[PDB]
């Protein structure tokens, strides 16, 4: 197509637009595949009933983090 | 800044000898040049789809090696290792 011929790669596209799609590309390709696994570690955290020792009252037993 | 100025000369580079060799590839040139005529933001995802292997990216290892570098300090920073 005529158009696609005479449009120009990134080395003739201006500096910060190309710097613009870099990162957008980099969110869509490297930061959103990126994966850690956290959630069995977080709900363990918070499903845990801590600090009973400082509470030493237990006079009712108070609803844990994840509750 | 600094990344892409690198990649935008290395894709000059490439354009240039590309050009160089289109009279003995002869048609050979096309699939070579499909990456030098695509949308810029095809352009740049064909770039850096280098993640994972996928050696189908002609980006160079000493221009690899400075996002994986910056990638894992991104993500000391934000805490993930």
């Amino acid at each position: 197509v005529v158009a696609c011929f005479r449009m120009a790669p990134l080395y003739n596209l201006p500096r910060h637009r190309a710097v613009n799609l870099f990162l957008q590309g980099y969110e869509k390709s490297w930061i959103e595949t990126e994966e850690h696994y956290f959630e069995d570690k977080l709900i363990e955290d918070l499903a845990k009933p801590g600090a009973e020792p400082p509470e030493e009252d237990e006079g009712t037993k108070r609803v844990d983090p994840l509750h | 800044d600094d990344f892409v100025a690198k990649l935008q000369d290395n894709q000059r580079f490439r354009y240039n000898e590309v050009m160089q060799a289109l009279n003995m590839s002869a048609a050979l040139t096309a699939r070579k040049t499909k990456e030098f005529r695509s949308p810029p933001q095809e352009q740049i995802n064909m770039l850096l789809n280098f993640k994972d292997d996928k050696s189908e990216c002609p980006c160079p290892e000493e221009i690899r090696d400075q996002l994986l570098d910056f990638h894992e300090d991104l993500m000391t920073h934000c805490g993930i290792e």
